[PDB]
């Protein structure tokens, strides 16, 4: 009220997030759908979809340099040591491209590569 | 004085100064008055490139905490009460605030007008321009400044 | 698991669409592109239209 600026008591970046999961529902099947919405201190962001007990995972990630990104795996929750994927976005380098276990395909500022 | 001076002369000139283009928060490092090329600017990088001219520098952006304890401004008028009696009373160079949470803000000049600019957000491409204080005085919020050289520092 | 975007000109409803272009993630690791016509399709090894 008096012309001055309310500062904040703690400068530093929050990191939130939006964690999902349940028990049970009407069809009787134990729940095991985890989904959350994460968003790092760094300006990151990352959507993901998990099916705990089957080991599996779904993420659309974005990170702070800005690089978009879609992991999807089949046998690993974790990132990291994951044998079967599949990824495709905008790499920290301009770069569009889509990469699996295989041989990717590649989509650089000039000309088209696999 | 000063700010009556300048608010003389930006009205002299405001038929010359078309390349000037408005936008919401332009803050461009040229200074407009000094190149024949179009730039966008708002009302209070326009007011710190008048008075930059001078030998006043005041500080940059110029955003509104600038107002709150520089201490280069006394108020005349506080918000909260809107009389259209005393308008009358104001005087050539006066600062006239605009919007619920100062969006805006402007130079008052006689004859009941004031010099701003106004068009849609997204970067218009309307020029500076003056307009009456008839229609935008529901807008007005009672806000009034004035300046002081002698005595700051 | 499966990335999905629809874009749809004369039916809301995601069911029954005429005009409609979709790509992504299927539940599958098939990387495609699809229309009404025949789609791009990218499986994890080779390239298939």
């Amino acid at each position: 009220g008096n012309k001055t600026l309310i500062e904040p008591r703690i400068q530093k970046a929050p990191n939130m997030l939006f964690k999902h999961q349940g028990v049970f529902y009407d069809d009787g099947t134990p729940d095991n759908h985890i989904t959350t919405l994460f968003i790092s201190e760094r300006g990151d962001i990352r959507a993901s979809v998990l099916n705990t007990e089957t080991q599996k995972r779904t993420t659309q990630e974005m990170s702070s340099d800005g690089s978009y990104r879609v992991i999807k795996q089949d046998d690993d929750l974790m990132l990291d040591e994951a044998q079967v994927w599949i990824e495709y976005g905008i790499s920290e380098d301009n770069k569009f491209y889509i990469k699996n276990d295989k041989h990717k395909f590649e989509f650089t500022d000039e000309g088209i590569y696999i | 004085p000063l700010s009556t001076i300048l608010a003389l002369d930006l009205n002299d000139n405001l038929k010359s100064l078309s390349n000037i283009k408005y936008m919401f928060k332009g803050a461009p490092k040229e200074n407009p008055f000094g190149t024949d090329k179009d730039v966008y600017i708002d009302t209070y990088n326009l007011l710190y490139w008048l008075y930059l001219g001078e030998d006043e520098e005041l500080a940059y952006p110029m955003n509104i905490n600038y107002f709150f304890t520089e201490g280069r401004f006394f108020t005349i008028f506080g918000k909260g009460h809107k009389y259209k009696v005393d308008v009358s009373k104001f005087i050539v160079g006066d600062i006239l605030f605009f919007g619920r949470s100062d969006t805006n803000i402007g130079i008052y000049v006689g004859d009941g007008e004031f010099i701003s600019m106004m068009g849609k957000f997204p970067k218009d491409e309307t020029p500076i321009g003056k307009y009456k204080l008839d229609d935008y005085w529901n807008e007005f919020n009672g806000r009034v400044m004035r300046f002081d050289e002698e005595v700051y520092i």
